[PDB]
């Protein structure tokens, strides 16, 4: 039992990894569009601050 | 601020200040001024009668 929890517990963690790999991926190209809007002049250095957080 | 916000508050700062002068231009017509110097005749108005 010890054997199979822990299998399970490694199989669930590498899923975990690839979905916070995903949303990594998915706040850098917020925070790439936000620098364009900034590099443009649209937005102010209120917002690039937040999407850099 | 970003620089779309200054141009907006640019753009309504410079229509207040138009504005404002077209407010002026009336309130220098209610004294009317000579637009010519030369000899003035008699006036056909009095004080009192009221102009359109």
């Amino acid at each position: 039992a010890s054997v199979a929890t822990a299998y399970l517990t490694l199989k669930a963690d590498q899923a975990q990894l690839q979905l916070t790999k995903d949303t990594l991926g998915t706040y850098q190209k917020s925070f790439d569009l936000t620098q364009r809007s900034y590099d443009v002049g649209v937005a102010s250095a209120l917002d690039l601050r937040q999407a850099q957080t | 601020v970003s620089k779309q916000q200054y141009a907006d508050a640019n753009a309504a700062y410079l229509q207040s200040k138009a504005a404002v002068e077209q407010a002026r231009i009336n309130l220098r017509y209610t004294k009317v001024l000579s637009p010519i110097s030369g000899r003035i005749g008699r006036s056909a108005v009095t004080e009192g009668a009221l102009v359109t």
